[PDB]
DNA sequence: TGCTAAGCGCACCTAATTTCCTGACGGCAATCCGCAC
DNA sequence: GTGCGGA
RNA sequence: UUUAGAAGGAUUGCCGUCAGGAAAUUAGGUGCGCUUAGCAGUGUACCGCCGGAGGCGG
């Protein structure tokens, strides 16, 4: 019954997950969209009807936990492991698996659709964001939660957008060769993770987190992305990530 | 195990990593100039496990 | 509390050659493995 | 509470 | 309802000895800065006076 835009401005996230089996860097888009969905689910239990249908991701600064060597390469750092459940839980030294962590400052543009979208909604989002996480990281501080109307009320930064056309129109003989060639031609693009693909059928197995839902075994899928500034942008709708679900595919796309 | 919204409800998804894809990114990046990172956290005994 | 309005700021040509750039010794010890018997 | 088994 | 949920990297330390940068030079020709104006704005406020602080006379 009404539609608007809410901006979450300059949020500090400390120690967010940065490993997706072929990528070390920016976290996957599904974590940010799940943060938006978790905020939606927590606002609807306080009897405040709202629906978040699109999120835009803006970047201001980053820091990867580690250091840069003299040759210009990164060496990651991980915390010291503690007690882990299993057969060797009573030991003093535990195992070291594969992990990576990142630090971010970002801003979020949320498209909300509900019966009322005033500043009391902004106060409720301010009261409901001090009990949530982004990726697996904690929120130290935010600056201000406010409503926006046009492109000129947005702070300066660089947004992330999908560039699937630059991947389907390149090289050949397999998709990974297209990925490597497209990354060698234009140097301002990054590989990102954009959702999941099925590896089995839907059913019920033993050992689930919730034993009353449907279950599928999945694999992560990867695509290409790029950065555009906030003063060279056309429309709000061309930087908003949304959910899309086919049969066997769970994705995140910019229509 | 994570949740994913499918049409008014949710699906529970268990993610399994790919072993063959990890072997082919590393071979095809040893002879290339795009930025890359080497992870040196897994030992020999834990790899056999 | 006031302190100007207009225009413009070159055309040429060049920027050196030689010789060489060290010999030694060394660069840590500890720990980070599930599973079937 | 042991010892195996690879790169 | 986020590749979910958890984590102490620690202690110690002698970089040192020696030394020749060096020789030669041509920066040169030309040239219109320039038409107008009131230091004004008011150019600054003095003695008192009772009161005791607070208020009018010249």
């Amino acid at each position: 019954m009404m539609k608007g835009y809410i901006l979450l401005e300059k949020v500090n996230i400390e120690n967010a997950n940065a490993f997706n089996n072929i990528i070390v860097g920016i976290p996957a888009i599904t974590s940010f969209l799940g943060f938006a969905r978790a905020l939606e689910r927590k606002l609807n239990a306080k009897e405040i009807a709202i629906r978040i249908n699109g999120v835009g991701l803006e970047f201001h600064e980053y820091e990867l936990k580690g250091y840069k060597n003299k040759r210009g390469q990164y060496v990651t750092s991980c915390p010291l492991p503690g007690s882990i459940p299993g057969q060797n839980e009573k030991k003093l030294d535990a195992h070291i698996m594969n992990q990576a962590y990142i630090d971010l400052n970002m801003s979020f543009l949320l498209e909300v659709e509900g019966p009322h979208v005033d500043m009391s909604t902004c106060k409720s989002i301010k009261s409901t964001m001090e009990t949530l996480r982004i990726a697996g990281g904690i929120i130290r501080n935010y600056k201000k939660i406010r409503l926006i109307d046009t492109l000129a009320d947005i702070p300066y930064g660089y947004f992330l957008t999908l560039r699937q056309d630059n991947l389907n129109d390149a090289a050949g003989d397999d998709m990974l060769d297209k990925m490597i060639h497209a990354l060698q031609q234009e140097d301002t693009l990054v590989p990102i993770a954009v959702g999941f693909k099925a590896l089995s059928e839907v059913g019920h197995v033993e050992g689930q987190r919730d034993p009353e839902k449907d279950h599928c075994f999945v694999e992560s899928i990867f695509s290409l992305g790029g950065f555009e500034c906030s003063k060279i942008l056309e429309d709000i709708n061309s930087c908003l990530w949304r959910y899309k679900t086919e049969e066997g595919l769970y994705l995140c796309t910019i229509i | 195990q994570v949740f994913f919204p499918v049409g008014g409800s949710y699906h529970l998804l268990s993610i399994l990593p790919s072993t063959v894809l990890n072997y082919e990114v590393s071979d095809r990046l040893y002879r290339s100039k795009i930025p890359k990172i080497r992870l040196r956290l897994l030992s020999s005994n834990a790899a056999s496990t």
